[PDB]
RNA sequence: AGGAGUGGAGCCUGCGGCUUAAUUUGACUCAACACGGGAAACCUCACCCGGCCCGGACACGGACAGGAUUGACAGAUUGAUA
RNA sequence: AGCGUGUGCCUACCCUACGCCGGCAGGCGCGGGUAACCCGUUGAACCCCAUUCGUGAUGGGGAUCGGGGAUUGCAAUUAUUCCCCAUGAACGAGGAAUUCCCAGUAAGUGCGGGUCAUAAGCUUGCGUUGAUUAAGUCCCUGCCCUUUGUACACACCGCCCGU
């Protein structure tokens, strides 16, 4: 079945709470400064706005590749 | 849809309430057409904040 | 054995069987629209979650 | 005289299956019997007959004790004597035939009754 | 408020010492002179405890520990 | 903490696939939801991430409710030696594809 | 200038007292007292009575495949099939 | 009438039309709704029109108790809640004192949301009926300014004198 659109709507509004919350931890050291999700049927794109992206990508793609990947683990919707 | 709280952390001071408010609009259009076309005029469609479904009944 | 009586009471309905879902906290729990917040996180995220006061 | 539950004597009540006694009982009771006794309401039962079975034919049958302040009196309880748990201490009782209906708990007092003092400062 | 500590209870309940039993394995089979090798302890009937699980010789029963199955 | 040992392969063998941990912090959860049809309670898992975080192994993060563990290099190089790994096997994370 | 009142009655709920094994606790003029979103049968629970568990990471030492340790049928025992 | 809610990651617990059974609380079937789509044209209560009663603690009021029935729950006793017979307390407008209010307002009357397995005498909103009085003042209370006096500056809950 489907929810309701207040629900849907209250849904997103948590998601990006959390998302927000989880990346302003993890990146403070790197003066994190926002996170923008954009939602396509085709992929759901995250931009990570921050003062230094070098830190945030990590060597040779390393953190980011890990970052991607937990958040995959966390709310669950597909690879 | 509205979610009236109190302010304050604990049970101090005066009741006051903060009155918290979300609206939601919608849009519905119709058209005779086949698909493709539609498909063609929904793929530039796409914007931040706006979720579109299309149907066919 | 201990395995039985560990845990055993049933927490399908109360106050035992719900939470905030940030801080863990059973009292003042937001149940409407699905939130699961307790008042004071819910007032710390409202603007994320997208709730503005008008009045 | 002689003990009647409804108009059934001690007699015919042990003879009765639960279904008989449903309709005894009252709205309560015949719902709780209806939902059906756990483990724990057998296992007490079964401790009951065991010791009344081991009884002297004059004496009473050793006191058997229990936490189980919610569970009905059945007729088959007349005669035994059953320590209460009132959160403290074991009260004993000794179940008697105008008994039956009640649950264990009613017999157990679970408070001291309240002997006032001279009011304090603090009341006005 | 401050904790106040009322520790007087039943003495001390002790916690259960297993028995240390040297080469318990041995006395599982019985050996005569000729090499042959005999079975003291009975094997449990269950799927898994079919060959090296043995059962308990007790005074009055017969008692797997690795599936609680008993038998007069 | 006691749990058996194949319990302890499977989260390590998961680990290593994945270089990424995630848990719930729920002691009474009945299973992983990642590990399943091998029946390993989320309770072994986090006990096992915090042996490993208290050995440097694991880099620890928290929010909101979840526990989120990154792979470190010795880490790395000692889940290798744990689970006899040839050395050219290498997580999922150390791959730029 | 007035209207509806409260203070009086019965009852419902909070705060003092007094009892209790415990009757958990914060707040005391406006700016404490249907306030802590506090309408508690269990949970909530923070109080009292009694009983399990380690969910004491990690480092060092000891002991250990001639076994470090784990769980458990019956009878006893227990409020209890801890 | 109006504002709103409705099948939920964990998470078990939704709103209900229609048919039958029961006197009622309720029980059985069988459908719709993830919602301007179904409950729902939300047949709300006060209010309106008739009937009975007739100044009697009265057919006002409904506290306290007895006996039965049913629902939620793992569990209802120290009564969870609900229904039916029976019982029928104070109370005849309230001392000193004291609260809120200037128009669709005060008051009367119901209905949603929160809490919610069970659930409103509380709160937060919504409608419906709908006024008397006033378009002023500094008398009470309190708070601001200006002038003025001070031996106060931890600031009158101050400082300070003599037995
Ligand atoms: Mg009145
Ligand atoms: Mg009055
Ligand atoms: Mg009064
Ligand atoms: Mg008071
Ligand atoms: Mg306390
Ligand atoms: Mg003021
Ligand atoms: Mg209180
Ligand atoms: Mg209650
Ligand atoms: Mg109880
Ligand atoms: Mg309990
Ligand atoms: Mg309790
Ligand atoms: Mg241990
Ligand atoms: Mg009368
Ligand atoms: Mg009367
Ligand atoms: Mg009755
Ligand atoms: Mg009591
Ligand atoms: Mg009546
Ligand atoms: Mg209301
Ligand atoms: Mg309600
Ligand atoms: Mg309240
Ligand atoms: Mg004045
Ligand atoms: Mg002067
Ligand atoms: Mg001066
Ligand atoms: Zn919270
Ligand atoms: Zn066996």
């Amino acid at each position: 079945v489907q929810i309701s659109k207040k629900r849907k709507f209250v849904a997103d509004g948590i998601f990006k709470a959390e998302l927000n919350e989880f990346l302003t931890r993890e990146l403070a050291e790197d003066g994190y400064s926002g996170v923008e999700v954009r939602v396509t049927p085709t992929r759901t794109e995250i931009i990570i706005l921050a003062t230094r992206t070098q830190n945030v990508l990590g060597e040779k793609g390393r953190r980011i590749r890990e970052l991607t990947a937990v958040v995959q683990k966390r709310f669950g919707f597909p690879e | 849809l509205r979610i009236t709280t109190r302010k304050t952390p604990c049970g101090e001071g005066s009741k006051t309430w903060d009155r918290f408010q979300m609206r939601i609009h919608k849009r519905l259009i119709d058209l005779h057409s086949p698909s493709e076309i539609v498909k063609q005029i929904t793929s530039i469609s796409i914007e931040p904040g706006v979720e579109v479904e299309v149907t066919i009944a | 054995g201990h395995q039985q009586l560990y845990w055993s009471h049933p927490r399908k309905f109360g106050q035992g069987s719900r939470s905030c879902r940030v801080c863990s906290n059973r009292h003042g729990l937001i149940r409407k629209y699905g939130l699961n917040m307790c008042r004071q996180c819910f007032r710390q995220y409202a603007k994320d979650i997208g709730f503005i006061k008008l009045d | 005289r002689k003990f009647t539950y409804r108009g059934v004597d001690l007699d015919q009540l042990l003879d009765m299956s639960y279904e008989q006694l449903m309709q005894l009982y009252s709205a309560r009771q015949r719902r709780r019997l209806n939902r059906g006794l756990r483990r724990k309401q057998h296992s007490l039962l079964k401790r009951l007959r065991k010791a009344k079975k081991e009884a002297p034919p004059m004496e009473k049958p050793e006191v058997v004790k229990t936490h189980l302040r919610d569970m009905i009196i059945l007729p088959e309880m007349v005669g035994s004597m059953v320590g209460v748990y009132n959160g403290k201490t074991f009260n004993q009782v000794e179940i008697k035939p105008e008994m039956i209906g009640h649950y264990l708990g009613e017999f157990s007092i679970t408070y001291k009754p309240v002997k006032h003092g001279r009011p304090g400062i603090g009341a006005t | 408020k401050k904790r106040k500590k009322k520790s007087c209870t039943t003495p001390k309940k002790n916690k259960h010492k297993r028995k240390k039993v040297k080469l318990a394995v041995l006395k599982y089979y019985k050996v005569d002179e000729n090499g042959k090798i005999s079975r003291l302890r009975r094997e449990c009937p269950s799927d898994e405890c079919g060959a090296g699980v043995f059962m308990a010789s007790h005074f009055d029963r017969h008692y797997c520990g690795k599936c609680c199955l008993t038998y007069c | 903490m006691l749990m058996p040992k194949k319990n302890r392969i499977a989260i390590y063998e998961l680990l290593f696939k994945e270089g990424v941990m995630v848990a719930k912090k729920d002691v009474h959860m009945p299973k992983h939801p990642e590990l399943a049809d091998k029946n390993v309670p989320n309770l072994h898992v986090m006990k096992a991430m915090q042996s490993l975080k208290s050995r440097g192994y694991v880099k620890e993060q928290f929010a909101w409710r979840h526990f989120y563990w990154y792979l470190t290099n010795e880490g790395i190089q000692y889940l290798r030696d744990y689970l006899h790994l040839p050395p050219e096997i290498v997580p999922a994370t150390l791959r730029r594809s």
